[PDB]
RNA sequence: UAAAUAUAGUUUAACCAAAACAUCAGAUUGUGAAUCUGACAACAGAGGCUUACGACCCCUUAUUUACCG
């Protein structure tokens, strides 16, 4: 490709430009069609070499200091295995959710919505979300709704879980929630919903869009629940937090450590406690 | 507080290092009859403003043109359909804190100043520095702006100031790649200053070898010039072709101009002697004409809610209306029309705004509930029972303006037009850009309308309901010429005090109370004391051409010297105005078994609080004095910007009651028909009333905390 | 309408420049696994400029405050 035509002199024109570069992300690079997008891309670029190599730095510098502590310097009831015996015991509460346990539906119908950079974005909130849910004492069912086998998000959560992703405890489908569930238990929940939500109700399906906007698109969601006949609810930000900074619309990790708080019989002053504190000053 | 001058440094002692990287040139008023002819200079570090008409205001708001970062307001001649208008910038000026604005142009804006601070607050908190053509050259971090008077061969109104803006020169881009094969580190804060000497251009000694730094950077720009004149007749065109500074920079090939706006009409533009004064700049030279030859669209809003409401009524809500090859080529001016300066020299017509109909009657029937409930009301009205009590087409009310202070793109300020007869009308009052509003409305009927202007009331001497007037009477003497009738002063009935800002204006600024009769408020009461007999006949004269049986007036409660009105008709319908006002008794003696009543209903129920502070009512109050005044009708008006778009509907909302629109006909042929509007009215607002309902509810979260 | 702001896991720090805490996959761990090997690292967004940068300038969305002679 031609395209090195700009790197070869950005280097030498004193931007920030990665060193490294392979043709699958030289191919990305021609896809940003302007200076700006461009200039925006190659300092993301330029960054992932400058956190590699110093936290590469870090850890054979701890090799060293280990080994030379590690070389100069009973009656047990259980062998070190804990991390194998704490996946067992997720895995059996994660079988018996999603047997008994609540649903709980994430929406993948917003692939067309997302960049490049938001979709990879949804993964990383969508993988720490589950993780949650994993450890938590009552998981949730977990859904996977509207999610294409060959769409671009489902490469993706692919790639993330590699071989984990057909052993997972949640339900994925190509179905909506519309066709699994009843209308009437349904709520989706979005931060421009006019009904405030009031308790965890749990005899209904919460859906969460999976969109991180970060190009902010108000209403993508709400105009999703209202082209079906679902009913939505929002969080009580405003009825307990004194808002000052940044964006109401949370993310996927910090609401479903919510729900998963409301579920378990806690107030909305401990369930409120994962939204950033960055935003607020205080509950109120 | 404002960002532009907090981030003072930033901007750099000589720009940022030599010059603004992009300067262009928009037009805001393409020289149409009512939007008047303005332009706009839009700099890195500055903004400028030149000939800020009546309404330009509004314009420039309207299109997200930014007020709080003017630096200079050129005029070009000492005239109110220049200079007009005014008065409401330093306003928008004072309230965005803006610390200093400077004014250029001819020496009587001193007098100018001096004159609006009758009516106006003494401007605390602004500074207003008027710089006249004999100071010297005015240069900035962007510009040099060259100001040149000029005399007609006929205060002063033969002069007119024209001018000759010069870009500054704006340091080439350096070839920093070119450097590392000579040897410079491109590296940072590594031998960094020699770009400040490669922007300068002088030798720096590096790897050995001096070398004159233009040769490792691009050719600076000269900085491209322009020229801001205008020719108000023909009584201009020669002083203007023979001046002496002009010929330098025309003739002259080391000082080209890029372009050259002309604020003439199209009388003087073909005329021979202007002609040889275009091709004598040169071919180079782009010229732009702002005059009334312009077909386009200003207030796009006006024009795009008075379509949608046109679906529900056309009666009631009529259409607004829209009001020779040359030898040297030339570009008609147009709103939002573009020119760049710098780095490009071209004409940018992206932004000019595009007025299709047929988008804005689309909009209305996607809409969730309009074309059901326009449908609804349709039917009701046209095939249902008769359509409201059969009384003649006239008296009819013309809502020109229903803005509490400021102008908003939906709304303007309070000005209202009342058809006593096709032959007299008279107008309830004049706010800023009435004849704007006026000449939107009627188009080419517009000097008609003028001619049937019998005489004009001003409720109080706040800006927002007189600041207009004079701009009407030059449109009307001018009207009143077209139409060949002899010229009469103009019947003026407003409070004594309203003569200080005329005689300061007549006296100082221009000539324009040879066509004002004015009658004051004070002798229109009832059981008023006998005035001077030249004050008599005149009240003979306004009963007679206007046809009114009676003309009273009281003081209404509001600041000192305020009137309320009320218009008698031989025929019998009786017609009451009230200013901005409280519930008054005195009012409601006035106005008994009136016809119609036209009363104030600014703000929300339940801010009584802020109302009495503000000497203003509420809706609620408003409809209460109706039930108290026994009339047939009651018309609201007086919004404040809360309201932005649309009245809040109140459960006391009655048949008696009703609301008011710009450019909106009302007639006592249509009061019941009022009541049955509001169906089809929410459901065009619905986004919008949510909006108000929810801030409604916000304050009473602050009142709850 | 204007000014302030806007960290997509969370905080801190900021012209310091990357941390600290977290997250995902693999691990039969002899009790420092308190680890190892990988995955992901975008300070609202889209554009301009500039040798550059998080700076500067428009624009979009949003948040908190104020908002008429
Ligand atoms: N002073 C003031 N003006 C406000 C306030 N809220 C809204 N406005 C005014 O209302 C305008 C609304 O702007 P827009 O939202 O573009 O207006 P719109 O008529 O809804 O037009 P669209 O956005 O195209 O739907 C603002 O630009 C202000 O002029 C407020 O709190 N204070
Ligand atoms: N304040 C809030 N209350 C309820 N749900 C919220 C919320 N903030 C975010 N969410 C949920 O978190 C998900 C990602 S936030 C993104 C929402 C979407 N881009 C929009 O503009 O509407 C959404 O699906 C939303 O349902
Ligand atoms: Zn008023």
């Amino acid at each position: 490709a031609a395209t090195r035509e700009f790197i070869e002199m950005w280097r030498l024109l004193g931007r920030e430009v990665p060193e490294h570069i392979t043709e699958e992300e030289l191919k990305t690079l021609m896809e940003c069609v302007s200076n700006t997008a461009k200039k925006k891309y190659l300092k993301y670029l330029y960054t992932k070499e400058k956190v590699k190599k110093a936290r590469q730095i870090k850890k054979e510098m701890k090799a060293a200091a280990r080994e030379e502590a590690k070389n100069i310097k009973k009656n047990f009831l259980f062998l070190r295995l804990w991390d194998r015996n704490m996946d067992i015991a997720m895995g059996w509460k994660g079988a018996q959710a999603m047997q008994f346990g609540q649903p709980l539906v994430f929406d993948m119908a917003y692939e067309n919505y997302m960049k490049r950079k938001e979709l990879q974005n949804t993964v990383s909130q969508l993988l720490e979300s589950e993780g949650w849910n994993r450890r938590n004492v009552d998981p949730f069912h977990i859904y996977f709704c509207n999610l294409k086998i060959d769409g671009a998000l489902h490469r993706e959560l692919v790639k993330r879980y590699q071989e984990k992703w057909d052993k997972l405890l949640l339900t994925s489908t190509e179905k909506s929630h519309v066709d699994l569930f009843p209308k009437d238990s349904i709520i989706y929940l979005t931060a421009d919903s006019p009904n405030v939500m009031t308790t965890f109700r749990h005899d209904k399906v919460y859906v969460i869009g999976s969109f991180v906007d970060k190009s902010m698109q108000p209403g993508t969601s709400l105009a999703k629940a209202k082209r079906l006949n679902l009913a939505t609810e929002c969080l009580p930000l405003d009825k307990y937090l004194q808002w000052e900074i940044g964006n109401k619309n949370l993310t996927l990790d910090q609401m479903i450590r919510i729900l998963l708080c409301l579920k378990n019989n806690g107030n909305w002053q401990e369930a409120l406690q994962f939204v950033p504190k960055r935003k607020h000053t205080g509950f109120l | 507080p404002l960002r532009h001058l907090r981030t003072r440094e930033k901007r750099g002692p000589s720009g940022c290092s030599g010059g603004p990287n992009t300067v262009y040139l928009q037009v805001v008023a393409a020289g149409s009859r009512d939007s008047g002819a303005a332009l706009y200079v839009f700099s890195e570090f500055n903004r400028y403003l030149f000939n800020c008409g009546e309404g330009v205001q509004r314009l420039m708001q309207e299109h997200k043109l930014k007020v709080a970062r003017l630096d200079n307001i050129f005029l070009t001649r000492m005239h109110w359909s220049n200079v007009g208008g005014l008065s409401g910038m330093i306003l928008t000026l004072k309230e965005t804190g803006l610390p200093k604005c400077v004014l250029s142009g001819p020496p009587q804006l001193e007098k100018y100043l001096e004159a609006i601070k009758i009516f106006s607050g003494p401007l605390k908190g602004i500074e207003l520095a008027v710089r006249p053509h004999s100071a010297p050259e005015y240069e900035d971090e962007t510009m040099t702006v060259y100001q040149i008077p000029i005399h007609s061969e006929q205060r002063d109104s033969s002069l007119v100031v024209a001018f000759i803006c010069k870009l500054h020169l704006k340091r080439g881009n350096f070839l920093v790649l070119k450097a590392k094969e000579m040897g410079l580190p491109v590296g940072t804060a590594a031998i960094a200053p020699i770009i400040a000497a490669v922007k300068d251009g002088k030798s720096i000694t590096h790897e050995g070898r001096e070398i004159l730094a233009e040769e490792l950077c691009t050719p600076p720009d000269p900085g491209a010039a322009f020229v801001v004149v205008e020719c108000p007749d023909e009584s201009f065109i020669q002083p203007i072709c023979e001046n002496a500074t002009f010929q330098r920079y025309q003739g002259k090939a080391d000082a080209p101009v890029a372009l050259v706006v002309h604020m003439a009409p199209a009388s003087v533009l073909v005329d021979s002697r202007y002609q040889q004064w275009m091709e004598r700049f040169g071919p180079d030279t782009q010229h732009l004409v702002l005059n009334e030859n312009c077909a386009s669209v200003h207030n796009l809003r006006s024009h795009k809610i008075q379509t949608q409401l046109n679906l529900i009524h056309p009666d009631i809500f009529p259409l607004l209306t829209s009001f020779p090859t040359l030898s040297v080529p030339m570009v008609q001016g147009e709103c939002l029309l573009k020119y760049q300066l710098r780095p490009r020299r071209e004409w940018q017509r992206d932004a000019i705004i595009t007025c299709n109909p047929e988008e804005f009657i689309v909009e209305a029937l996607q809409l969730p509930n309009f074309q059901q409930s326009v449908q609804e009301y349709r039917r009701s009205a046209q095939d249902g029972p008769a359509p409201a009590e059969k009384r003649s087409q006239y008296p009819e009310i013309i809502f020109l303006g229903t803005g509490s202070a400021i102008p908003m793109k939906i709304r303007n300020v309070s000005a209202t037009l009342v058809n006593i007869s096709p032959d007299t009308s008279l107008l309830l009052d004049c706010g800023e850009g009435t004849f704007g509003q006026l000449c939107r409305h009627y188009g080419d009927q517009v000097d008609r309308v003028l001619g049937t202007l019998a005489a004009v009331f001003v409720s109080h001497l706040a800006a927002d309901h007189h600041t207009g007037l004079p701009s009407i009477l030059l449109q009307r003497e001018r009207a009143l010429a077209s139409l060949g009738k002899p010229l009469h002063p103009l019947l003026v009935v407003a409070p004594n005090q309203l003569k200080a800002w005329l005689q300061q204006y007549h006296n100082q600024c221009q000539e324009v109370l040879h066509h004002i009769s004015m009658i004051p408020a004070k002798c229109l009461q009832e059981g008023a004391e006998i005035s001077s007999p030249a004050v008599e006949r005149l009240i003979s004269s306004l009963l007679r051409t206007c046809d009114l049986e009676e003309f009273q007036t009281c003081l209404v409660r509001h600041c000192k010297h305020a009137f309320g009105c009320a218009l008698v008709h031989t025929s019998g319908w009786k017609v009451v105005y009230s200013g901005d006002t409280m519930p008054c008794e005195a009012l409601v003696r006035m106005g008994k078994d009136a016809t119609l009543l036209i009363h104030e209903a600014t703000l929300e129920d339940g801010l009584e609080e802020e109302a009495v502070e503000k000497t203003h009512s509420t809706t609620s109050q408003a409809i209460s004095v109706g039930m108290r005044m026994n009339a047939e009708f009651i018309m609201l008006n007086h919004f404040s910007q809360r309201y932005a778009k649309v009245p809040l509907f109140s459960p006391n909302f009655s048949e008696k009651v009703g609301v008011a629109f710009d450019h909106m006909k009302v007639c006592f042929g249509d009061f019941p028909t009022m009541p049955k509007l509001i169906p089809p009215l929410k459901a065009l607002f619905a986004g919008d009333i949510e909006e108000m309902e929810e801030r409604r509810e916000k304050r009473e979260l602050r009142q709850v905390r």
